[PDB]
């Protein structure tokens, strides 16, 4: 895999992508 | 946190792993 520059709504696309079926949390700072 | 790390700097898929349930 290679790093990478995520935004936005693009981040919970990846974040989708690796967690798939196991779900996940989205906590931005406030 | 990771969502700015993300953003403002470059992250790997092995972190985003950090997230998931
Ligand atoms: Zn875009």
């Amino acid at each position: 895999f290679v790093n990478q520059h995520l935004c936005g709504s693009h981040l919970v696309e990846a974040l989708y992508l690796v967690c798939g079926e196991r779900g996940f949390f989205y906590t931005p700072k406030a | 946190g990771i969502v700015e790390q993300c953003c403002t700097s470059i992250c790997s898929l092995y972190q985003l792993e950090n997230y998931c349930n």
